């Protein structure tokens, strides 16, 4: 919108490219992580933890 | 002109039980003292009971080392009823290796100058291979009453490792105090009892400390009715 | 005694009566201990005789 | 456990899945938390390559409604261990019984 | 504080108009037109006003008719 | 985060409004009342014996 | 359900309890009467009403 | 044969205490149950329910 | 180690006999242990004075009638055993009664002695009916601790009565209705701490403030010799 372009300029903040959709712990439950799966499709590089 | 109650002899029955006697009590006082202690005895004894267990090689509770016949959350289970004593420190970081078949017991934690560990056959674990072994770094600290593990993840203070497990701890060394008011016949009087608070701790706490540690909480509590401020 | 109480003094006082009327009845009826144990439910003497 | 059953719970946790129930008789040589060696008499072992039985445990794992089910060794080293015995309690079990 | 609005409902005696009574002037309150309060709402300071007898139907519409001579003095 | 003062401007939310607290099968015109909420700790919502 | 129970149990009367037959002198001497260990909760007694 | 058992024990065999109060510390009249009912727990959590 | 006590401590005066505390916030559990030790010392040991036997010359028996009167004998008696009577340097101490007249017989009508100080002088104790101006008798206050009815030293009497001594029960503590409360607080992060609440009246001759105040030295004093 116009005011979000310029509170842009006052404080020259670079553009976001990249929406963040990360996985986080349901409200109110909190407990250590006992194990993790890593599955991957085959033709893509494992990263290092898988 | 009332009667003051004067600690008498303190028969030991064992390491754990305990019985005193109050002997010139009034008429119709012997109630009035008799429960007001024992609600003062199962709610605010100091004690010393483990805090915090980290073994060296398990990273989280429900993990299971190689070696011993018990799993990591029940070592923790077998801990949390270690009774021990802190002379002069407030909290100590004891110490357990061992290997080699057979059971571990409470004897075999190295023998630091204060801490004084009072029931010393207290099974913890059992080694079941000639090759194993533990060695983890016990806590001890002062309290009252019973703080969750939960309590505690607020004052954390930014607990940098994740192979430091927390236990529950319930810091309180008596637990059940029975008495028994009975007829007391002094020289000459008419009227009189004789307390016998028969409590029952788990070698920790001291009878004769223990209630002197009572009455200075319920003689400093009623400091506030002695003097009406309004 | 509530139904009465509410016909002579109205809703202000039937408000504040009909807690301490609960007040009054927990706090006497733990003295009771209201226990049912199994010597209570008493078979009568000639239960077989009439059968 | 409970102090009052009904002696049927020997057998409503023995004939679920959940208890590690020993296969053949013999003696316990290696118990650990997540294994179990017996090894088997010599009348019961079978004449050519028979060697022992070793029976795997599964620790903490998830069930259906998200509670936990991992069995504990209830035998110790040298226990003598018989046929239609019971070696590892399940999730509300104990010693063969069924405690809720 | 209030329990019951007993008192209320023997001024205005429906129980159907204190509550547009006292929705109207409890308005006046929350929007700082006016200010006749121990640490209480605005809904329950109109119900200690109407419980009293400084509040009703026709004290709200002649405080507001004398608005308008205020407002026609200003209107110059 | 919950801070120390959301506690002291939730309570201070909490004063004088009622809430509606109503059961399932609302069977006649007394299944929805309202309560003047006063804040607990724990996960279960308390209710008054004669009600 | 329960508070009726506890009404009904102080309100009754057995026929030879402690503190029988004995005469007080109002509500406020009757309930300092009982809790203080002398009459039953339910004696036959006279007192004072206004 | 229940009440074999509690002569075994040195119990009462009616099968009630006199327990006390734990607060006022006095006695509750007319003597109570105290036993051992295996409890289980249903997992209607209330954690699940709010 | 290192405990918690008492600050915001209010008291409510109403009708001076009558006074009702509060007080907060104290520590988990310590409502009752502290309100119910204090109950205890009020209704059961605290020093007072009330008449304890009375000598009335024209009757000979609790279950008489006495002339002139329009009360019974009976009702009499519930009158002289709610008397407030506060003595001063003696344990015992025999007042006497005579009055004549046409009406009630207030308390001021008995005679008064040298350090005995009745606390009402309004207080009514026989409609005296006309033509009488008739009645007397000895009212005999005394000193000791707690409440003492009239059926136990009847059960177990040596001091010798003559016939037409009665035997009044004995009232001695000055409160006459104790009752506490306990309930929730919190000190802006603790939910499970206590308030106790006390509430009670009086037999005129102490206040109230002065009967809390006098009660917990006598229960300080018992532990005076186990604290440091």
């Amino acid at each position: 919108t116009p005011e979000e372009k310029l509170l842009r300029a006052i404080f020259g903040e670079k553009a976001s490219d990249v929406k963040d959709s990360s996985l986080r712990v349901p409200n109110g439950v909190s407990g250590t992580v006992i194990d993790v799966q890593v599955f991957t499709r085959d033709g893509v590089e494992k990263d290092k933890r898988a | 002109e009332f009667l003051k109650p004067r600690l008498v002899d303190i028969e030991q029955v064992s390491s754990t039980h305990a019985k005193v006697t109050l002997e010139p009590l009034e008429r119709g006082f012997g109630h009035t003292l008799g429960n007001a202690l024992r609600r003062i005895l199962l709610s605010s004894m100091p004690g010393c009971a483990v805090t915090e267990v980290e073994i060296d090689g398990v990273l989280h509770e429900y993990s299971t080392k190689e070696g011993v016949q018990e799993d990591i959350l029940e070592i923790l289970l077998n801990l949390k009823g270690l009774a021990v004593r802190v002379q002069g420190k407030d909290e100590v970081i004891l110490t357990l290796n061992k290997s080699g078949i057979g059971p571990v017991t409470a004897a075999d934690i190295t023998h630091d100058g204060d801490v004084e560990i009072v029931k010393p056959q207290h099974v913890i674990c059992h080694l079941t291979d000639e090759n194993a072994s533990i060695s983890m770094r016990i806590k001890v600290q002062r309290g009252r009453g019973y703080v969750p593990a939960s309590t505690r993840i607020h004052s954390e203070e930014d607990e940098r490792p994740i192979g430091r497990l927390l236990v529950d701890a319930c810091y309180s060394p008596v637990e059940r105090i029975a008495y028994n008011v009975e007829a007391a016949r002094v020289e000459q009087r008419t009227d009189l009892d004789k307390l016998v608070i028969e409590m029952e701790t788990n070698g920790t706490i001291d009878p004769e400390e223990a209630i002197r540690r009572a009455a200075t909480i319920l003689a400093e509590q009623l400091e506030a009715f002695v003097d009406l401020r309004d | 005694m509530l139904n009465t109480c509410y016909r002579i003094l109205g809703l202000k006082p039937t408000v504040i009566f009909a807690d301490q009327i609960m007040y009054t009845g927990f706090a006497y009826a733990a003295r009771s201990g209201a226990s049912v144990g199994i010597d209570d439910m008493v078979i009568p003497e000639k239960k077989h005789e009439i059968i | 456990k409970p102090l009052v059953g009904t002696g049927m719970e020997r057998a409503v946790a023995v004939d679920s899945g959940v208890t590690a129930v020993a296969k053949r008789g013999g003696v316990v040589q290696y118990v650990d938390a997540s294994r179990i060696v017996i090894k088997v008499n010599e009348d019961e072992m079978y004449p050519g390559e028979a060697g022992i039985d070793i029976y795997n445990l599964t620790k903490y794992t998830r069930s259906n409604q998200n509670t936990c089910i991992n069995q504990m060794p209830c035998v110790s080293l040298g226990e003598p261990v018989e046929r239609g015995d019971v070696l590892a309690d399940g999730p509300s079990t104990d010693l063969g019984e069924l405690a809720l | 504080a209030r329990v019951t609005v007993q008192d209320a409902v023997e001024k205005i005696g429906n129980r159907f108009d204190l509550v547009l009574v006292a929705a109207r002037r409890a308005r006046q309150m929350q929007v700082g037109g006016k200010d006749l309060e121990e640490n209480d709402k605005t809904t329950v300071i109109a119900l200690r006003e109407i419980e009293e007898g400084l509040i009703n139907n026709q004290i709200l519409d002649v405080r507001e008719r004398q608005e308008q001579q205020e407002q026609e003095a200003a209107e110059l | 985060r919950e801070e120390a003062v959301v506690w002291d401007i939730l309570d201070e939310v909490i004063r004088e409004h009622p809430v509606l607290l109503n059961r399932a099968p609302t069977l006649h015109r007394l299944g929805i009342q309202a309560f003047e909420p006063v804040l607990i700790e724990g996960k279960a919502i308390q209710l008054h014996p004669l009600v | 359900q329960d508070v009726v129970l506890g009404l009904y149990y102080m309100t009754r009367d057995c026929v030879n309890a402690k503190g029988e037959g004995m005469v007080l002198t109002g509500p406020k001497e009757a309930e300092r009467l009982y809790r203080s260990g002398l009459a039953s909760l339910h004696a036959r007694v006279k007192v004072r009403i206004t | 044969e229940i009440k074999e058992l509690l002569k075994l024990g040195d119990l009462p065999t009616s099968g009630q205490i006199r327990l006390y109060d734990g607060r006022t510390g006095e006695q509750f009249e007319r003597p109570v149950t105290v036993g051992y009912m295996y409890m289980l727990k249903l997992n209607h959590l209330v954690d699940d329910k709010m």
